[PDB]
RNA sequence: CAUGGGAUAACAAAGGAGCAUUUUUAAAGGUUAUUGGAGAUUAUGGAGCUGUGCGACAAAUGCUUUCCCAUCUCGGUGUGGUUUAGUCGGCCUCUAGGAAUGAAGGAGGGUAGUUCGGGGGAGAACGUACUGGGGCGUCAGAGGUGAAAUUCUUAGACCGCACCAAGACGAACUACAGCGAAGGCAUUCUUCAAGGAUACCUUCCUCAAUCAAGAACCAAAGUGUGGAGAUCGAAGAUGAUUAGAAACCAUUGUAGUCCACACUGCAAACGAUGACACCCAUGAAUUGGGGAUAUCUUUUCAGCACGUUUUCUGUUUUUUACGCGAAAGCUUUGAGGUUACAGUCUCAGGGGGGAGUACG
RNA sequence: AAAUUGCCAACUCAGAACUGCUUACGGCGGGGAAUCCAACUGUAUAAUUAAAACAUAGGUUUGU
RNA sequence: GCACCGUCUAGGUUUGGGAGUGUCCCCCUGUGGGUACCCAACCGUG
């Protein structure tokens, strides 16, 4: 059954930090602790292993990533950038 | 297809030599209870002859010419093929026996003497290279 | 999506007599649209009427004597008792010497006076006059 | 895509094999038409299956989708890099 | 067309009254079947089947020729699809456009476009489970 | 509750390879009556169960087949049409397969013009302009208004030229035009899924219409977190104008405006007109796709493109027939086909307020 | 239908009958309705002040 | 003003001149070897 309503993996802190600044770590402790997707391997294993750093179960490969999540939206625009003007 | 022909230099992967550039004499595509793989006899170096610069004696450079050689069966996972041959008459392939260990130690005396007299006469230098890895 | 035929051919039939057309088009064709016709030009509503097969749902061209002056459908058919004949004919006809309702029998496809005659109830059809 | 429709077709009727082991297995035999490479796949052993390859005169194909686009077309619910056709099954 | 949107198109062909093929089409039933047997066995669906017999061979409908649709010439071969021709375009349709929404979340078009085809797929599939063309426990999964 | 009728319907089943010949005869094999009851035991046959033959029938689909190898002018008919006929075949293995309403001017798929479009997403580059900067000149005002002033200005404003920066935006072309479910959508190029219309002798075979509960999208304003901040600008300020002016006008100016993600889901979110389906008079047009057959261009996305005439399907419309309406008005785009009141579904209303308030 | 036969260990948790209490070792929250402060956990005047003070996540500025 | 200090280049474009033979066994294919230059002049700059 589902043991809390609102507050997810949050309910660890009680009822002592306040309901915006939980629901705002909320998103990113979730994000941090999830399994990503691995380009390499095809395998839903990425997880991390201290801040910019993720490991992948499958194929072992360690990669420099986002504080919290794999890949930052700055960092697929720069790599498409990046791509562009190397055809250019 | 079919290209594991007798002849073909092969590179071993696995074992004790592996590393090490082998000849194809005899190749068993067909599984057997004894050997359920794929199989073929190879021919190979053990020992690469060492190199040798202007300067040494003959005593020396034959020294260092000398070629070791294996002759084991080896399972067809446990090599990488390449476009690289070494000539095997068919008289020289029907000489090579494993069935018996004194027959097993003659075939390695005529594989060393073999390719002994193939490095001599400058043919097939690459097999002749060592892997470097 | 069209839900009755019937109703539809009857409905075409009373617009082209409220224009004053000589003939119309009937499309889709179905057994109860032909012996709904049929039961009109028994008493003289409607003229020759020919169905064209297509190896669908056919199509029936109808000639048009100016006689009819409505036609319709009533939906649902609501099952009519031979003791309800006069509350219909109260209801829809315009005049109790003129008009006829047709009736859905298990003696077959009849206008209500037809059905009366024969002591049968049964599901009303529709209407004309 | 055309190659899709192949590997459909293949699945159909035709017989095939999955992973990079049995497609080395299929090329050191006779027996293989057709070898389909995820984009996916390794370098080293992308280069070892296309040497194969050459060395058999074996068609290669490059697959645009990675290791779970080539199972997901195969009808396969796991990732295979390497795809090896030993009967195209009337395919082509 | 009409389904799922508000388009009103009338496109669509118009099968003649006389059936009976032409005098000049000297081809015979059990060749025909060859044909499309031959067609599915190299990987045609049943319409691409019928549009190949059409476009080359003059056979405007193989009914009228073998006696038989060219489906259930498939099923009598064995050869008929295991999902229907049509819900597998639909199911093909739904994975690309799915494809294609992984890297253009923002492309709400696309996403409006996938609830229809999913919501089709949904009722395509209730009608297969119910005529039995389909496993029971048949669902579409996203 | 019984019985009669079976037209209209309902329920159930099926999804069509997911399927199904009779009758003579003989022979071979493997806990019943009747023996006078009753209690054992036996064997003999019926009758079925298979297989071996045998005679007579059928058969809704041709085994006198099919496939696989191998050798090679005469009649009839009508007042001229009709089957001929004059101008390969013999062998060697198997073989259950063709009997199934039709394809709705209902739905869904397919293929094609690599069609059509300010449709969506992504990326890049382009264009002037506003603003701000310096560079090069100039010198006394510039700005703004009913008129002024707040404001800027020898510190060089304004103005002029060529430049930059940054953020928006995409003029004229731009239309009673196109696309989109609605909200909405205008530079070019390159891309990613789509969507519709048309074409079709492609496939399939009722799979549909509309909907409580339930779900998704949704202008602007607003909210949260990041970014951006050129322009304009709630609050605020100041100058005017006023009896007063917390406004309109002028100079400003914060939040906002722009982007990403997440909320919000209250618009005159309007056609103030729910969805689907049928009939429906007239004339000019218009957008897209197809049929058929005067003009212009015609060295390559080109056997082109446009354009004329006619037709057609689909779209947005316009002018002037019934009919309807309290009227304004609507009219194949209904608000028509309704007291001669019944195609289907669904939402909402029942004098004005209180009040879309109180409470939950 | 090994869905059966033999052996064997460790603790428990229930239910039942009978029979008792002098309510009888030690150990072991009193509770409720509110008001003012500080969000909270923390720290802190060794030797008269532990607090409402300090810190603290958050929030905003400044310089670079 | 003439000299001298004070000169060499990958690679690219390209002038003028050749010179070994597609060639040498295999043992058809296939295999194993070996050759396909020098110079000039302009870019270019290690
Ligand atoms: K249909
Ligand atoms: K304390
Ligand atoms: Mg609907
Ligand atoms: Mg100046
Ligand atoms: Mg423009
Ligand atoms: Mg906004
Ligand atoms: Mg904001
Ligand atoms: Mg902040
Ligand atoms: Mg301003
Ligand atoms: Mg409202
Ligand atoms: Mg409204
Ligand atoms: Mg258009
Ligand atoms: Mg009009
Ligand atoms: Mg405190
Ligand atoms: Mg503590
Ligand atoms: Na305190």
């Amino acid at each position: 059954a589902k043991r809390t309503v609102k507050m997810g993996v949050m309910g660890r802190y009680g009822t002592r930090y306040g309901a915006n600044p939980r629901k705002r770590a909320k998103k990113l402790e979730v994000s941090q602790h999830a399994k990503h997707f691995c380009s390499f391997c095809g395998k839903f294993a990425f997880r991390r292993k201290a801040v910019g750093i993720w490991r992948c179960d499958g194929c072992s490969k360690t990669v420099a990533g986002g504080a919290y999540t794999l890949s930052t939206p700055n960092n697929s625009t720069v790599r498409s950038t990046v791509r562009r003007l190397r055809e250019l | 297809t079919k290209f594991l022909k007798p002849g073909k230099v092969v590179i071993v992967t696995a074992g004790r030599y592996a590393g090490h550039k082998a000849v194809i004499v005899q190749n068993s595509d067909v599984v057997t209870k004894e050997r359920p793989y794929g199989r073929a006899l190879l021919a190979g170096i053990k020992k690469y002859p060492k190199k040798v610069v202007r300067g040494m004696s003959k005593q020396t450079i034959a020294r260092r010419s000398q070629v070791g050689v294996f002759l084991r069966v080896v399972n067809h996972k446990h090599f990488l093929p390449t476009r690289y041959n070494v000539d095997m008459s068919k008289e020289l392939r029907g000489k090579i026996n494993v069935s018996d260990a004194s027959k097993r130690s003659r075939s390695k005396r005529l594989v060393r003497h073999v390719f002994q007299a193939r490095y001599n006469a400058g043919s097939s230098m690459w097999f002749f290279q060592r892997l470097r890895f | 999506t069209m839900m009755s035929v019937l109703a539809n051919a009857l409905r075409t039939i009373a617009s082209a007599e409220r224009r004053g057309k000589r003939q119309v088009l009937i499309r889709p064709s179905s057994k109860v649209v032909v012996k709904f016709l049929q039961v009109m030009q028994k008493h003289g509503y409607i003229g020759e009427f020919e169905i064209i097969d297509d190896h669908r749902a056919g199509k029936i061209v109808v000639n048009l004597n100016g006689r009819l002056n409505k036609c319709g459908a009533i939906c649902p058919r609501f099952d009519c008792a031979t003791t309800d004949y006069e509350k219909w004919m109260k209801n829809i006809l315009p005049s109790r010497q003129f008009g006829f309702v047709v009736l859905t029998t298990s003696l077959g496809i009849m206008d209500h006076e037809e059905a009366r005659s024969r002591n049968t109830g049964g599901k009303v059809l529709g209407f004309f006059y | 895509d055309t190659i899709n429709a192949k590997l459909q077709l293949v699945m159909k009727s035709g017989k095939y094999v999955l992973g990079t082991q049995q497609a080395l297995t299929t090329l050191r035999q006779g027996r293989s038409k057709l070898v389909v490479i995820a984009n996916n796949c390794p370098p080293i052993r992308r280069a070892e299956v296309e040497y194969y390859c050459t060395l058999s005169k074996t068609p290669i194909h490059h697959y645009s989708g990675n290791n779970l686009d080539l199972g997901t077309a195969c009808g396969k619910h796991f990732r295979t890099c390497v795809l090896s056709v030993t009967n195209v099954g009337d395919s082509d | 067309v009409r389904m799922h949107g508000n388009g009103r198109g009338k496109a669509s062909s118009a099968l003649p009254y006389r059936r009976t093929p032409p005098a000049w089409l000297k081809i015979a039933s059990r060749n025909v079947v060859k044909m499309v047997c031959k067609s599915s066995r190299k990987g045609m669906m049943p319409s691409q089947i019928g549009m190949e017999l059409r476009d080359s061979m003059g056979i405007a409908q193989v009914k009228n020729v073998t006696g038989r649709k060219i489906l259930r010439i498939l099923k009598h071969n064995g050869l008929a699809p295991e999902i229907p021709e049509d819900l597998y375009f639909l199911v093909k349709r739904a994975t690309q456009m799915r494809k294609h929404l992984e890297r253009h979340t923002t492309d709400r078009d696309t996403k409006y476009r996938l609830i229809l085809v999913e919501s089709r797929i949904h009722r395509l599939a209730r009608y297969y489970k119910r005529v039995k063309q389909l496993p029971p426990t048949w669902k579409y999964e996203s």
